[PDB]
RNA sequence: AGUAUGAAAAUGAUUAUUUUAUAAGCAAUCAUGAAUAUAUUAUAUUAUAUUAAUGAUGUACCUUUUGUAUAAUGGGUCAGC
RNA sequence: AGGUAAAUAAUCUAAAGGGAAACAGCCCAGAUUAAGAUAUAAAGUUCCUAAUAAAUAAUAAGUGAAAUAAAUAUUAAAAU
RNA sequence: AAUAUUUAAAAUCAAAUAUAUAUAUAUUUGUUAAUAGAUAAUAUACGGAUCUUAAUAAUAAGAAUUAUUUAAUUCCUUGGAAUAUUAUAUUUUAAAAUAUAAAUACUGAAUAUCUAAAUAUUAUUAUUAUAAUAAUAAUAAUAUGGUAAUAGAACAUUUAAUGAUAAUAUAUAUUAGUUAUUAAUUAAUAUAUGUAUUAAUUAAAUAGAGAA
């Protein structure tokens, strides 16, 4: 707390329980003159405001970082861990080496239907994810599945396609800001 | 991986330089035709002159034409205003053009009430929110 | 009065009062007084002096007039105009005269070109 | 991002939530780099929630600007994923 | 009586409160009227504003309307008056001789403080 | 210029539990408090043109206050249209039939405003006679109140 | 009952846009989402126009009467007189 | 008698607006046109429905909660 | 405890105000409740929901009835002062101390003010050209609901007198703009016409139709 000024809700003059939409009691309810903090009752999601950037994304001139505004009300033992990888829970691991890499990529080209990525990963005690940036599988492997996704895509109806169509455009939104 | 939304600016005229509104003014006149008596007054008298004088920034054309007198405005955002003057003495006439100049020139429109202000920008507070209120709902 | 919190902020709003009328804004903003100002012409700038609250995101200076010193906040006279023309007609119930209530409001166009903390 | 500064690993976590099993629930979730948050995503989905965390961690990062009272910012280049 | 004046028998809290105002705002009146005088006929002997303000000697209103209004026997102030008398009329033809003043016409302009003494 | 940004999370219907037993507020009050909630008055984005009310969940509705003798003479009326058909029963006979929750209902449905949103305001009211519910999983939560409950009823909650 | 012409209305069918199959009353006005159309200064986070989401207010008109939503008078609609 | 006959005042008649559930005549108040910041009237302030918090007593009859039903009876309560 | 009345502030006492004033005189105020009695025909009918509170246990409810009141509570003379409350900040060890604020209850009309606009009158100005005038614009004030009725001022339509102009024009229609707007004007589009008995001033009228 650098900053030792009152704090204020928003408030009315009416029963905000009740009349929350009125401006007038807004209007009507005078505060004394001075300084006040009112904490923000948003989400500071859209925000580029320089009261919501984090202190390490400001520069170490900035005058901003001493100031207490960027309010730490969370508190990360509390919060539990969401759709977090099992990398980030356990640590990462660089244990594999080239040979082993060489006998991956040898196994996915082969038989990418026996040896899929899930199966390797257990193998190897490593992700999938860093099967798939190791190692490529045979590409008529990859010919045949888009084939399969394209056929399950025409056996949907019109209502489905219109649904999966909706779902891609709020994703594509989710990532505007 | 990040990409740019093409999009473009909005200009708010006020801000950084005024461009006036108004930019041209038509008085239309016509010598035979006892409506046009007022604006032919209006054009011989000196106040055209003065008015040219005090806006430097609007051109004042004079046209003759056969019709009624008229008063037609030419604005910055594209719009035209024309008012009619027929049978208005010189002090209507001058007081009609006077509210054209005062004119920015968009189209006439009902407001509703307290619709007073109109931002580009977004809030300075955020939008609420009933997870991140002060005073939790019960 | 500290006012620091405020100086910094990139963002930062107003409420202004003209005739005890409240006017919340940035800078850019485009009030609409309902009235015909005859003070000023189109093209001059109106120095705002009755400022009730000069606000951050979390922070808020307030004051009945907030000192003048302590802030600017330059509006710009950007056109004097009119709502549209309406004609309410006004009658009783059982007579053939209807009174045509015209009527067609003057405007006053604001634009805030300057709000910051001196 | 948070490699190539002096931060630690950012990881997601619920805030707070609400109307799970619903048509439109709301999930909070901020992403943590120690107990500093960076970003505050909220969402329909867990998901989609996290994702607009990370956004607005991103936005932060690139969309901050500086007072002119401070010395000039010379960034370290665009984040090379 | 097919037509419905729904006129309750008795006043409601609120409607009580303002009449009680109502009373005391002519009881104001009064008060300034008297000091008005006062204050003229101080500054006809010859003082200042401010001393026939303070004055001890108070002087009380020649004329006869004022006079009576001023005693209390005949024109009571609100804080003296009976809750009686503040929430019901003397009516003759109601039964218990009393009608409430809510029920007289134009009851928020026309003033009635004093009932007869048993009634 | 208040308005612009993103108003998601301000017209997001949230849940409101209220446990019964716990509550020591009145049938009428409560349904009045209630109504309100429904309608969406407590939030500063209403309007009345726009439904924007959250969800309540109330439970523990057998251990409901009511006053006076009202639970043994205060008598709910219906009537299909056909005369002689006025249906009239006592508190405690539409609780028997029905539950505490139906009673609590139709306060809440007299309290709400008539209109064509009414019904949808009536329906986001879920009211259970008893503790056992299947909205328990979708109750406003947040991570500070963790640490007051105990470690196996959270996962015995979530496991229901 | 002249001759030309005739996007005058009432009226019918059809198409387009838009709203409408859990909602109740002069069918409008005001608030207010959404959808569509037009826009050679939409620069847009734009403007106008059309349209019974939703909300609020709203007891046709005339005549004659102390007094009419009246279940009092009179009018099927439009055109001409 | 929402009766009839006149006396005085007001309103309606010819007066829209707020209140009185709805309302020619009651309680406020008189629409030149808007605007909507401030004072308000009568009437209201759990929700429907714009707005509320208290104090001291009494009621337990849902009495009552904006349209007060009588003699009388019973049960209390004070004072003498 | 018992019997019998009364339900009262007239007397009486208590409290408050006003005249000489530690007292006297005069005035003002203060004296029950519940139930039963109880009652018809489309359907419960406070406008409807619903309203009498409850420790454990809530950062939280406890008439939404009746009666007397207040605007946090108590003294002093609308006002100040003290008291605790509530909220907040700071300092110290969830508590204590210090200090800042809130105490102007609020809603509410087409009431009044403010804010602008219009007309009329009264009184002052300014500008421009019975100039002691006219037009336009300021300021202050007052006025502007209206049936029967009275008075004043306009517009559309048709004819007569006078009368430039022209297919780059005129007229009529549709759509969208403009002017405080029954009207006219701008643009686009359509059809006609080598063209307004056109603008304007007068004269007049088979001069305006949801009411027979
Ligand atoms: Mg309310
Ligand atoms: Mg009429
Ligand atoms: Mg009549
Ligand atoms: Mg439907
Ligand atoms: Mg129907
Ligand atoms: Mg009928
Ligand atoms: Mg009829
Ligand atoms: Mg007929
Ligand atoms: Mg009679
Ligand atoms: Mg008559
Ligand atoms: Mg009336
Ligand atoms: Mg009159
Ligand atoms: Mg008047
Ligand atoms: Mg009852
Ligand atoms: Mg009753
Ligand atoms: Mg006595
Ligand atoms: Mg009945
Ligand atoms: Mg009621
Ligand atoms: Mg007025
Ligand atoms: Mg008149
Ligand atoms: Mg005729
Ligand atoms: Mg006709
Ligand atoms: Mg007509």
């Amino acid at each position: 707390k650098q900053f030792g000024f009152p704090k204020t809700q928003v408030t009315t003059i009416y029963n905000k329980t009740k009349s929350a939409s009125n401006y007038k009691g807004y209007l009507k309810h005078r505060d004394a003159p001075g300084m006040y903090y009112q904490p923000s009752e948003s989400i500071a999601t859209g925000s580029v405001n320089s009261e919501t950037i984090p202190r390490s994304f400001m520069a170490a001139s900035d005058p901003r970082r001493g100031l207490d505004m960027p309010v730490q009300s969370t508190k990360a033992k509390q919060c539990p861990n969401v759709l977090v990888g099992k990398s980030t829970v356990n640590g990462k691991t660089y244990h594999l080496g080239p040979q082993e890499i060489d006998e991956i990529r040898k196994l996915r080209l082969d038989n990418p239907q026996k040896y899929t990525r899930k199966f390797l990963a257990a193998k190897y005690g490593i992700s999938p994810l860093f099967v798939s940036m190791v190692s490529k599988p045979s590409e008529q492997h990859v010919q045949i599945m888009e084939s399969r996704l394209q056929e399950i895509q025409s056996r949907w109806k019109e209502k489905r396609r219109i649904a999966r169509e909706d779902r891609k455009r709020r994703k594509l939104l989710w990532y505007q800001a | 991986v990040v990409k740019a939304i093409a999009r473009n600016s909005i200009g708010r005229n006020g801000v950084g330089a005024f461009v006036f509104p108004c930019r041209k003014i038509t008085l239309q006149f016509c010598n035979w035709g006892g409506s046009s008596e007022g604006m032919r007054k209006f054009l011989t008298s000196k106040r055209l002159d003065k008015w040219g004088q005090e806006f430097p920034w609007i051109q004042f054309e004079v046209m003759r034409k056969s019709g009624h007198p008229l008063l037609r405005a030419e604005y910055t955002n594209g719009r035209e205003k024309v008012i009619c003057v027929r049978n208005l003495n010189i002090d209507n006439v001058e007081n009609k053009l006077k509210l054209l100049k005062d004119s920015d020139g968009d189209i006439l429109r009902r407001r509703t009430k307290n619709d007073n202000v109109e931002s580009l920008n977004s809030s300075v507070r955020g939008i609420w929110s009933p997870l991140h209120a002060a005073k939790r709902h019960r | 009065t500290d006012t620091t919190p405020l100086k910094l902020s990139n963002e930062l709003y107003a409420i202004f009062k003209i005739h005890n009328r409240p006017y919340l804004v940035t800078e850019g903003d485009r009030v609409i007084l309902p009235f015909k100002l005859k003070q000023a012409e189109v093209g001059d700038i109106l120095n705002m002096t009755d400022v009730t609250t000069l606000g951050s995101r979390n922070y808020k200076l307030v004051g009945h007039p907030i000192n003048t010193s302590l802030y600017t906040l330059k509006a710009t006279v950007v056109g004097k105009t009119k709502r549209a023309f309406q004609t309410r007609e006004v009658t009783k119930r059982r007579n053939r005269r209807v009174r045509h209530a015209k009527s067609k409001g003057d405007l006053t166009i604001l634009r805030i070109s300057e709000l910051s903390m001196n | 991002l948070c490699r190539r500064e002096g931060l630690e690993k950012p990881v997601s976590k619920l805030v707070a939530e609400s109307g799970r099993l619903s048509k439109s629930p709301v999930f909070i979730v901020h992403v943590f780099s120690g107990e500093e948050t960076l970003g505050e995503g909220y969402g329909s989905s867990l998901k989609e929630a996290k994702a607009r965390a990370a956004t607005d961690a991103l936005m932060k990062w690139y969309c901050y600007e500086p007072l002119a009272q401070q010395e000039p910012v010379i960034d370290p280049g665009t984040v090379v994923v | 009586g097919g037509l419905l004046w729904k006129i309750p028998w008795r006043m409601s809290t609120h409607q009580k409160t303002r009449q009680r105002e109502r009373l005391r705002n002519v009881d104001q009146v009064i008060k300034q009227l008297t000091l008005g005088l006062h204050v003229q006929r101080c500054q006809d002997k010859g003082l200042t504003y401010q001393e026939a303000m303070e004055s001890k000697k108070k002087y009380k209103p020649r004329s006869k309307s004022l006079r009576l209004l001023n005693k209390p026997s005949v024109f009571p102030k609100e804080n003296q008056m009976s809750s009686k008398d503040k929430y019901w009329t003397f009516d003759k033809k109601a039964v218990g001789y009393r009608k409430g003043i809510h029920k007289v016409p134009k009851w928020t302009k026309i003033s009635i403080r004093k009932a007869p003494k048993f009634f | 210029s208040q308005k612009i940004g993103h108003s998601g999370l301000a017209f997001a219907r949230l849940w409101h539990h209220v446990d019964v037993a716990r509550d020591k507020r009145t049938l009428g009050r409560l349904a009045s408090a209630i109504a309100i909630t429904l309608i969406g008055r407590h939030k500063p984005v209403y309007h009345p043109s726009q439904d924007c009310g959250d969800y309540v969940v109330v439970t523990n509705c057998q251990k409901i206050r009511v006053t006076g003798k009202k639970f043994e003479q205060k008598t709910y009326w219906s009537h299909s249209g056909r005369p002689g058909q006025l249906k009239l029963q006592t508190m405690n006979k539409v609780v028997a039939d029905k539950g505490f929750g139906e009673i609590l209902k139709k306060a809440v449905s007299g309290m709400l405003p008539k209109n064509k949103l009414r019904k949808q305001r009536l329906d986001r009211l879920k009211v259970f006679d008893g503790s056992e519910n299947p909205y328990k999983q979708n109750i406003t939560a947040f991570a500070h109140e963790q640490s007051s409950i105990p470690e196996p009823l959270k996962e015995s909650i979530f496991n229901q």
